């Protein structure tokens, strides 16, 4: 299935995943399309900060959703 | 006189009115400054919405008020315990069908130890227990998904259950514009408050625009019940989805927003960024580093927000009414021997040895896949 990632700079990134794919499997293919370590990614969906060991099952995530992509800054 | 109107944004613009301006003639200065019909405007004035031969002075409108405009356009049958959002071809909330399959060989194989009785059941996954039919398979849990019901489905083409929605059998009044309309909305406050579907909409869009949906970090961001019930937040954040696509996302945003804020970060200051950005616990210093996005790429105080220096910077009875729970037996349709209904699974089994029919407490017919698939539980 197809789905998206948006910054809040109104950027859109398009992903294929699979509903049992964990929320570090979508970290992992946001870092494989834009080169963004997955520890400085942030996923947000209808307001709740996703966390790393749920799949997109668990947060009812359906195909051509949009998930929020926000970014932890170092040095911031 | 300087009314503020709030129309799908949180940004209020002004208007210019008379205290003796019907409501009919706010709505046509809205109309014009929007591009947009004035017979599909509705004006929600804290809470209220104002009707349109009242005048600017009888809704008690100061200098200075926020107003609201929300455009909205003017045995036998089945029964639907489910409701579904349909992203298509419906795009819309729709009754839908309730389905099982196997945990581990996710096919039509696992017949259940006892039937669902309730939305936990079919909503918590692996709380039901059965039998995998097939014969090299260990599947002992069942899981539950939903169909749109409206028209010919794919294996695949599965839709969110909105678990809120009910069909109104009982004929309950909205808690809102107290009148009988169906589908509802019945909130999950102690008092199972019923409102309908286009005061729902007016309800989101207006608390929208006000920034006043509420951030649980467990949860996400949502609203109670009208009547502000306490322990009452949407739980299933796809019932947003009644509100359209384009409100949704808008909510979806503004959601996001929120959270950032909630987890100590920023959003970038520059005009059309607003970047959601998470510096470190203590910082002075963030960079809108992006170079794709979230590029912009400003350096600014976490505090000031300007660039980084160094130095320093409801209606009580209308509620009453409003209420989901505010005759115990039934004859086998084939011995006619009365059976007492012990929760709310609709497969009833008659204890007659005799007979031992299983059949549809709703219908009174022989248990089928039909009365499964529409209403397995009822509500
Ligand atoms: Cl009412
Ligand atoms: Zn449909
Ligand atoms: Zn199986
Ligand atoms: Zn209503
Ligand atoms: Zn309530
Ligand atoms: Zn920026
Ligand atoms: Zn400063
Ligand atoms: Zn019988
Ligand atoms: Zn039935």
């Amino acid at each position: 299935m197809q789905i998206f990632v948006k910054t809040l700079t109104g950027k859109t990134i398009t992903l294929e995943v699979e509903p049992s794919d964990t929320i570090e499997n979508v970290k992992a293919k946001i870092q494989d399309k834009e080169g963004i370590p997955p520890d400085q990614q942030r996923l947000i969906f209808a307001g709740k900060q996703l966390e790393d060991g749920r799949t997109l099952s668990d947060y009812n995530i359906q195909k051509e959703s949009t998930l929020h992509l926000v970014l932890r800054l170092r040095g911031x | 006189m300087i009314v503020f109107v709030r129309f799908n944004s949180s940004h209020g613009f002004p208007v210019e009115v008379d205290s003796d301006t019907s409501i009919f003639q706010l709505k046509e200065v809205v109309a014009k400054r929007q591009g947009v019909p004035a017979d599909q405007l509705r004006v929600i004035f804290a809470g209220k919405e104002l009707r349109n031969d009242w005048t600017v002075q009888n809704c008690d409108l100061d200098q200075q008020d926020i107003v609201h405009i929300v455009q909205r356009p003017w045995e036998m049958n089945a029964t639907n315990s489910f409701y579904v959002y349909c992203k298509g071809p419906c795009q819309r909330v729709q009754p839908g069908k309730l389905r099982v399959q196997c945990s581990t060989c996710r096919q039509a194989t696992l017949t259940l130890t006892q039937g669902p009785s309730c939305w936990d059941d079919v909503l918590i996954p692996n709380r039901m227990s059965g039998e995998c039919q097939s014969p090299h398979c260990p599947g002992t849990s069942a899981e539950f998904f939903f169909k749109c019901g409206a028209h010919p489905t794919s294996d695949k083409e599965t839709s969110v259950a909105l678990h809120l929605i009910a069909t109104n059998s009982r004929n309950i009044t909205c808690i809102t514009c107290t009148d009988v309309r169906s589908p509802v909305l019945v909130f999950q406050c102690n008092s199972r408050h019923v409102i309908c579907l286009d005061c729902f909409h007016l309800y989101c869009v207006t608390r929208l625009n006000d920034r006043q949906f509420v951030h649980d970090p467990q949860l996400g961001y949502s609203l109670p019940c009208v009547a502000g019930c306490p322990n009452s937040l949407i739980k299933e954040l796809h019932h947003f989805r009644i509100l359209g696509e384009e409100q949704y996302n808008r909510y979806q945003q503004y959601g996001a927003e929120e959270c950032v804020l909630q987890m100590g970060g920023v959003l970038c200051p520059r005009p059309g960024c607003g970047a959601g950005l998470l510096p470190e616990p203590d910082c002075r210093k963030v960079t809108c580093e992006g170079g794709n996005g979230l590029g912009c790429g400003f350096a600014f105080c976490r505090e000031c927000k300007e660039a980084y220096h160094e130095g320093e910077c409801v209606d009580e009875r209308a509620a009453e009414q409003a209420r989901w729970e505010a005759k115990t037996t039934k004859p086998c349709p084939r011995c006619h021997v009365p059976v007492e209904k012990n929760g709310g699974c609709m497969h009833m089994k008659c204890p007659q040895p005799q007979c031992r029919l299983e059949w549809c407490w709703n219908c009174g017919c022989e248990w089928n896949r039909v009365c499964m698939g529409d209403h397995w539980f009822d509500v």
